[PDB]
This record gives C-alpha cells, structure tokens and sequence, in this order.
C-alpha cells in the first residue's frame, strides 16, 4: 500500500 | 479545494468518487483495499450509492472507471451527529475491486502514529473549487 | 463541482492551535490542517487528507468539515484517523 | 538570481518536529518553517520571514540556512525574532 | 527562494536588498524604521556595502529606489559562528530611508510572542530560485 | 507599521 504506481507530481 | 492544482491522472489511486442513482458525485472516499471503501460518516451514504474508482474527469465517457455497488455501510457508532466527532464510515463492495495502476489502496497508520503540527501533508477532491 | 480531480499540499496544526480558531468545537478524534492558502470545500467529504511516512501515503484525516465558506484562512476539520482505525481493524476482522 | 522578488507561504514547524531533521543542530534562538513544497536558498538570507498577527505583518524569522541544496522537503532555518528581539531594542535606545 | 511566486511590486515594503560596491545582490534585510536595518549576521555586512530600498527587479534602470550608506554595524555578540545560532545584526543607516508607499517598517514581536506550529507564514527573496 | 500601502497578494 500507499505507493501509486503513476507518480503523484507536487 | 480552494486553490488546488490538478492532479495528474491516476496518481491519487485510492481516490473515489461517491455518486447516486442520479450520477451526482456526492462525496469522495479512500480505498483501503479492495472490498473496503473508507469515508466519513456524515456523508451519509446508502446501498444505493455507487463507489466510482478510477475518475479523473466525471466528464470523460472515455475513461476505464469501475462503477461498485455497495453491500454494507458500517457507520462507527461512535458518531456523534452533533458534534461531528468520530466521522467515519467504512462501506463494503458487493463487488471486489479489480487493482491496477489507476485504481489502489492507501496506507493506514497504527493507533501510535504520530504526525507533527508543521508537517505538509495532501489532500485530494472534486470539492467546490470556488465558494 | 469541477470535472478534473483537484490535490493541494497544506499543513498538519496541532488541536491546541486549532481550538484558536474552533475552540470547544475541536474533539480528540479530528486532526486540523490548512489555514495555508487552500481549503478543502463542500464535495470534498470522505475524501482522504494523506502524508508520506517511510516513502508512503497514509490516510491521516478523513475530510469532515470546516469555515462554512471554504475560507482558506481558516483550517480545514478532518477526522483523526489514528483514532478510529481500531476500529477499522475491528470491523474488517469481523466481516 | 531571479531579477524580480520572489514570495512563498510556508508552515512554521515545532523545534521538536524540527530537530526531527536537524537534529542538536537546532537551537532555541532559531524558528523552523517549510518543508512544504518550497524553500529559501542561496540569496535570502537576512531576509524576512513574516506572520501577521492582528491584521499587521510581524517579523518573526529571519532567513539563516537549512539543507546545503534547498530540498523542498526539508525545513529552512530561520533566526527566531522572540529571542533577539530585547538585543534589538536594547541598540536602538543606546545609539 | 524554490518554488515562490512573483510577488505585486511595492507590496513587502520593508524587503531591502543587501549589495557590494560592485552591485551584487549579496543578502537581504528588513526595515524596521527609517535609520534601521535588520538581517542575518552571518551575511558580514561592511560599511562599503550599499542598503538598496523600493526594489522589485534589480534588473530594471528605471525604479525609484533608494541607495543607502551603511554607517554602523551591530553585530549581536550572542552570535556563535560556529553553531550559526542568534543570527541577528542591526545596520544602522548614514541617511535615514524615505518612507513611501513602497519603503515602509515591518512590525517587531515583543519576546512573549507565540507563533504556533503549523502556521502559514510568508518568506521574501532574490534568492535561488534553482539549485 | 506592518501594513503594506499596496496589498501583498497570496
Ligand atoms: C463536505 O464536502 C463538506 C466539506 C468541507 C466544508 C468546508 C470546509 C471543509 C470541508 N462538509 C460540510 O459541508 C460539513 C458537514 C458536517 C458538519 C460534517 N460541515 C461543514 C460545514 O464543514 C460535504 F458535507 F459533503 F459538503
Ligand atoms: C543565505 O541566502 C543562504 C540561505 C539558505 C540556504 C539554504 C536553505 C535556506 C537558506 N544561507 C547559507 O547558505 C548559510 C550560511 C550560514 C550557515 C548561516 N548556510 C546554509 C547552508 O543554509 C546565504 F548564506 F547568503 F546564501
């Protein structure tokens, strides 16, 4: 868990 | 969210999407793995409500979204209406969600977790974007 | 509500901060954040409040309610996820 | 350096949470914030860090230093104003 | 500064540019009247460096800034090089800043001040904008 | 002091 596989960008 | 950004496209995994008979997304909520959808309890939900997994744009007619129905709503009966304290609600699926890399489940933390004042945590949602 | 999924970055406050603006409002089972320059709006509710811990995304608050107006100056109310996920743990156990 | 005045809005943090990344290198005359998203870098320092109280911007940092590279996910260390601030009131009423 | 904004022209007013005689952007420093200049100790302020008020962009040959003396340099003895803790000199100015719409003081905290964790704050600079 | 005569915009 908690690890998406497309990143999340910030 | 006031003043959010767009996120980029399957990024937020365990993100979905609570809609009625009508199609109106109502409130959002986390996966936490694949029977079992958490989100708080003051939204009220219904077996007739649909979980909506892996949305980016309730406009697309394009995207591979899964439409799950609910069984069970276990609203925590430490919920107190009136105060809002212990809003939580966990939702069952009739139909196990199928993972993937648009659709996942989040991390929950122990009871002893600790998260600072300070920290810069995220948030997600399909929230009014403007009051 | 908008089409496209919205995120926004904000801050963890404590309660004892937090009640500086919501006072008595503000019980042990819900963490605040924001009051940044973002809020969390109506639609928002159930949808997930997540910090990364160990390289990974936790659900730390569960988006409950806040400024009857989305003001972004004032901080978000979310549930206190540490709180509740006995209770979580509780529930998938039996069912 | 930018020719045009940058801003950025940020978390101050605790010392405790802050020396959760600086560790003893944090001492009580210094104010941690961000670790947002943004950061301060090679060029602020002795620049503002300010937080309005009661309508009106306060000088509660002062820019000081924080990691080598001005990651975003690590804190900026501030100077912490409260406690420099009878040293400042002490010079101007003597010259 | 990573990730800021441009900030509106003229609207952190107190925001002086610390510069050598050569014209470089060395540090900055805040106004906290018109005779007095407060910034970091570690910058090494020198009489020979020039206190630049009412800047927006350095670039520019047409902004009405003010170029100011530096007469004195306090430096605060609690400062401890080593460690970089109280970072905190005061430049007492050889011509005292013309107050303006865009020159102006900041507000100083009295030392029983609280400013508590998780606070949104605002930071200024002509610093990095990139590493 | 610490009111800007033109309006910082956040
Ligand atoms: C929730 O999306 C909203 C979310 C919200 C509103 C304002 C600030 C933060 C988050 N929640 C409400 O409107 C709730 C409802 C009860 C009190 C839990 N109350 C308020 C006022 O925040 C929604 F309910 F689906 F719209
Ligand atoms: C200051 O502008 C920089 C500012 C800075 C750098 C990184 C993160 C935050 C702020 N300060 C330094 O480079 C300082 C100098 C001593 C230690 C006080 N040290 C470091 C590494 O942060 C500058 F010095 F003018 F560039």
């Amino acid at each position: 868990c908690g690890v998406p596989a497309i990143q999340p960008v910030l | 969210i006031v003043n959010g950004e767009e996120a980029v496209p399957g990024s937020w995994p365990w993100q979905v999407s609570l809609q009625d008979k009508t199609g109106f997304h109502f409130c959002g909520g986390s996966l936490i793995n694949e029977n079992w959808v958490v989100t708080a309890a003051h939204c009220g939900v219904t077996t007739s409500d649909v979980v909506v997994a892996g949305e980016f744009d309730q406009g697309s007619s394009s995207e591979k979204i899964q439409k799950l129905k609910i069984a069970k709503v276990f609203k925590n009966s430490k919920y107190n209406s009136l105060t809002i304290n212990n809003d939580i609600t966990l939702l069952k699926l009739s139909t196990a969600a199928s993972f993937s890399q648009t659709v996942s489940a989040v991390c929950l933390p122990s009871a002893s977790d600790d998260f600072a004042a300070g920290t810069t945590c995220v948030t997600t949602g399909w929230g009014l974007t403007r009051y | 509500t908008p089409d496209r999924l919205q995120q926004a970055s904000l801050p963890l406050l404590s309660n004892t901060n937090c009640k500086k603006y919501w006072g008595t409002k503000i019980k042990d089972a819900m963490i605040c954040a924001g009051a940044s320059g973002v809020s969390s709006c109506m639609g928002d509710s159930g949808g997930p409040l997540v910090c990364k811990k160990n390289g990974a995304w936790t659900l730390v608050g569960i988006v409950s309610w806040g400024s009857s107006t989305c003001s972004t100056s004032t901080p978000g109310v979310y549930a206190r996820v540490t709180a509740l996920v006995n209770w979580v743990q509780q529930t998938l156990a039996a069912n």
